[PDB]
DNA sequence: TTTTTTTTTTTTTTTTTTTTTTTTTT
């Protein structure tokens, strides 16, 4: 009824001019489809990694309180602030494949979570996973996992070990639970021994910590540049 | 496309794929419903003698194929169908993609990956074939899945090649499977 | 149409000279085929045994912190170190068909996992199965196994029994749990009763440990040369 | 006969850690 030019012309009756069909042949169309497919695959994988964190846990790795939490806003007051801040910077930069833990010890209100979240904000741009979490919330996850037979705590610990940068928060408290001890040592065991990093946040001293944190745990924490940064300062929000 | 709500880049890519498909004149679609293997062989032998020799056949939802002789017994109907299609493929020396549905046996199984058994009728199709490859897309069954946008092609029989479980990406907004250069399987 | 001569000539047209078949006969064919059959079956059963615990679980064997763990990076300090290294070597050399266990004891930072992993590194290349593991990880696997009915704690325990050298780590902590004790003693019961070796790693003394590993299990471990080898040094990473 | 899909009723087989408040008597 109608031929090549006539059909394409009946179709240019719709589309305006200066139309570069962009392929003209098959040898190129397959290649373009290949390219776009690899791109969409990468994006899809990113999205599903994110969803895996949202399903295994709740609470997207950084919270909306420490979300706008880069290095820049960290107001400077003293020299230890540089000893912490620039050390954090080189810790981020030298993080790649580095077995380098860290413990920020210090009083509350000092910006421990703040710099530990600046780290994580950077590593999100790097393309890695993160999680700031409280041990209370971890044990809550455990004890909720006990309920349902769809997820299990070994699956949970594997989800934790599969994380790139895990950090723990509110550890200095002397909760005496055997079942907290067996988890808090096992996690860092499964991470360090699996050749992955981790870094805690505390309010305590080394020996204050070392009876709660077993000798093995401190041993598997102290590697390379173990980063024993400490805050011996006055709280921020009282200013 | 079925709304006309499209932009210049899209108008262009349509023009391109069109102006490609017109130049070759490969494809030949039959929009007839209740065919028989007789008619399939006839049409295929017709496109064969004129246009060189064919290179591929696709048959959507095989079970609609008929042969009124065996309309009283359905299993034998499908058996005749399968033998006819194999003989066709052996005659013209091409492949014959022949889709087929599955039965609702894999629903009461908790795995939902189809096995070679779960074919819609007669079980000859699990015998007359050189290749079966089912499809499985977990996001249909599991909304709790971290495996979405991902459709895997569960091979289930191959007489001259390996079994497997291939993995691909589904984007049904434009009705395509694409390659999944991702982790292993 | 064609004979041996013409056909094999057209065959050499494909493939060049000096391709001599090394069979020439009907019996050597089947003989070498059976030879390769058994050789293939060896690595086949090897792959089965080694993929059990990488399919169900991860990292079955030595884990990436203690992988690069030759005997020779072992730093020398004292006669205790000489005793440890030398006795480890002779334990490896007299390993085959020898019911001999090991219970290292002492503080961390001394080379328990180090020496166990050097041992297991060698017994890999000797052709034996190994698994360093935490008791917490075993129990985590158990508590996950209760979920699925396809697998079973029976299956995992028989798998551990199938291991040549099962070893245990961080057993010193005093968890009194019933379901932990049944596993920790049942495993040794199954292995030793089936004429199979193993060995443990702890911190405490024989008596303080023996309420955790029952008198039964301890005496059933102390066969041949029990190899109690003890470390009473300072931590390595303190240096 | 033998295949196949569909619904409906019967039996049988399979199951751990957690956290608390007690509240004694020294
Ligand atoms: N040097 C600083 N500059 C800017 N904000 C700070 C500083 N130190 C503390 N803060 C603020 O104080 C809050 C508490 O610090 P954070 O580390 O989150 O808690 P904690 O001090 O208990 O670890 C943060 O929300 C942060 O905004
Ligand atoms: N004799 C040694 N020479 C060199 N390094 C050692 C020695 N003993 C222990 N180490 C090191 O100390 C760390 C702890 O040793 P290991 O036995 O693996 O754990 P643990 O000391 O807790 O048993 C390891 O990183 C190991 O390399």
């Amino acid at each position: 009824m109608k031929n090549v030019g006539d059909l394409m012309q009946r179709l240019q009756k719709m589309m305006p001019a200066h139309i570069k069909p962009a392929f003209k042949t098959g040898e190129e169309l397959l290649a373009w489809q290949k390219e776009q497919g690899a791109i969409r695959s990468a994006a899809l994988e990113r999205e599903n990694r994110a969803m895996k964190m949202q399903r295994t846990f709740n609470r997207s790795g950084i919270r909306p309180l420490h979300q706008n939490c880069s290095f820049e806003n960290y107001r400077v007051e003293c020299e230890g602030q540089m000893n912490a801040l620039s050390k954090a910077r080189q810790y981020v930069e030298e993080f790649d494949g580095n077995i380098a833990s860290f413990i920020f010890s210090g009083k509350p209100g000092t910006g421990k979570n703040h710099l530990a979240a600046a780290i994580c904000n950077e590593l999100l741009l790097r393309g890695k996973s993160v999680l700031i979490i409280t041990v209370a919330d971890i044990m809550s996850a455990m004890k909720d996992t006990f309920r349902n037979s769809g997820t299990s705590e070994e699956q949970l610990l594997n989800d934790l070990s599969n994380v790139d940068l895990l950090v723990i928060d509110e550890i200095g408290v002397q909760t005496e639970s055997k079942y907290e001890k067996v988890i808090i040592n096992q996690i860092v065991d499964r991470r360090s021994s699996s050749k992955r990093p981790t870094g805690m946040l505390t309010n305590s001293n080394m020996e204050e910590m070392t009876k709660l944190l077993g000798e093995r745990v401190m041993d598997r924490m102290r590697l390379g540049n173990s980063l024993w940064v400490i805050f011996n300062w006055d709280s921020y929000r009282s200013r | 496309i079925r709304t006309g709500q499209l932009d210049d880049e899209d108008w262009a890519r349509i023009s391109g794929t069109m102006g490609i498909l017109l130049e070759k004149r490969n494809i030949y679609i039959d929009d007839s419903s209740g065919l028989t293997p007789t008619e399939v062989r006839s049409r295929a032998r017709r496109i064969a003698r004129e246009h060189g020799g064919i290179g591929l056949i696709m048959i959507d939802y095989l079970q609609l194929m008929r042969v009124p002789a065996l309309s009283d017994n359905r299993t034998l109907e499908i058996a005749e169908i399968s033998r006819s299609l194999k003989a066709l493929a052996k005659e013209l020396n091409v492949p014959v993609v022949a889709l087929s549905q599955l039965n609702r046996s894999l629903e009461q199984r908790a795995d939902k990956r189809p096995v070679n058994s779960d074919l819609r009728e007669s079980g000859s199709i699990e015998q007359d074939a050189d290749l079966i490859m089912f499809i499985y897309r977990d996001e249909v069954y599991h909304e709790n899945s971290d495996l979405k946008g991902i459709a895997e092609i569960i091979i289930g029989k191959q007489r001259n090649g390996p079994i497997g479980t291939v993995r691909l990406t589904f984007n049904g907004q434009w009705s395509r499977f694409d390659n999944y250069a991702g982790p292993q399987y």
